[PDB]
């Protein structure tokens, strides 16, 4: 898993 | 000794972050973002930095590439055998996607080589930075290139003009309203053609560089920073998706081609997982001290 771009 | 491709940023203590009366503007602009999703960067703090390098441009196509040559590096998203780009609605895995195939495979870079590259992870940022001889700029260093000695909106000043940067009020603009910007969303994503708006390394220059000199600090790609995202005061309340990257992710700063003007502030704060996730529209640029 991942957080990515946050806030998304 | 500045580096041709550098530009020197003097010495000097600055407001990092956004005032009130910013939050209290955007509350009233016509955006959809919660109050809570802007007080990161809240509040302002002093900061004293010495005089410091920055890069004039984001990292292109051909200087990584010329990394790659060099070193034979091999980025995470294609240790991964995909990375992200975004569809219609949501972020989403595209097989192959890397800095050389910008939308997966069936895609390249022919044309783009002055284009920042994209689809580079932390890690990827932090190699090609070392072997240059330089790393990557903090947040601070970044957010004080890009508004100046003084707070300012954007980095020409206070006033939007969408004529200034590569972002979505172009396109928008361009199309004549929101709706019909909407529309053509939904049809460039069904013809499936393109995928990254990238735009030129300084090809908006001079009319949107920062006051000492830096191209493009506002839209075409995100980019990366060296700083672990913090709070900028123990008390700040922020959306809870936020702090739960606190002291985890790294921050990414200046939006991209696909933000319109709020999320393209000099003080914008994003974050992003550090530990080998990238996308289409995330590239970076480097810094250096001024001796090193
Ligand atoms: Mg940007
Ligand atoms: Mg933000």
């Amino acid at each position: 898993h991942s957080s990515g771009l946050v806030p998304r | 000794a500045v580096p041709g491709d550098m530009v020197r940023i003097p010495g000097g203590t600055f407001l990092q972050g956004s005032p009130e009366r910013t939050l209290d503007w955007l509350d009233r602009e016509g955006q959809a973002f919660p109050r809570d999703w802007f007080t990161d960067e809240t509040p302002q703090i002093p900061v004293t930095l010495p005089d410091y390098l920055i890069d004039r441009h984001q990292v292109t196509v051909a200087q990584f590439a010329a990394f790659v040559s060099r070193t034979g590096y091999v980025t995470s998203a294609e240790r991964a055998g995909g990375s992200m780009v975004y569809g219609e609605q949501y972020w989403e895995i595209r097989e192959g996607a890397c800095w050389h195939r910008p939308a997966g495979y069936g895609s390249g870079i022919r044309g783009r080589d002055d284009h920042p590259v994209v689809h580079i992870s932390f890690a990827d940022a932090e190699a090609y930075a070392r072997w240059a001889g330089r790393r990557l700029p903090t947040e601070s260093e970044w957010e004080r290139a890009a508004t100046g000695p003084s707070y300012r909106l954007w980095p020409w000043g206070d006033t939007w003009d969408s004529r200034n940067a590569n972002t979505a009020e172009h396109t928008a603009g361009a199309l004549g309203d929101l709706d019909a910007w909407r529309t053509w969303w939904g049809a460039i994503h069904a013809v499936q053609g393109p995928m990254p708006q990238t735009t030129p390394v300084g090809a908006f220059s001079p009319r949107g560089d920062s006051v000492d000199g830096c191209a493009d600090m506002t839209g075409n790609v995100y980019e990366w920073t060296s700083t672990l995202a913090h709070l900028y005061s123990p008390a700040t309340r922020c959306d809870p998706t936020i702090h739960l990257v606190m002291g985890r992710s790294r921050v990414i700063r200046g939006g991209s081609w696909m933000n319109f003007r709020y999320q393209v502030r000099c003080a914008e704060r994003l974050y992003g997982d550090p530990t080998g996730w990238s996308n289409f529209a995330l590239g970076f640029r480097c810094a250096r001290d001024v001796t090193a």
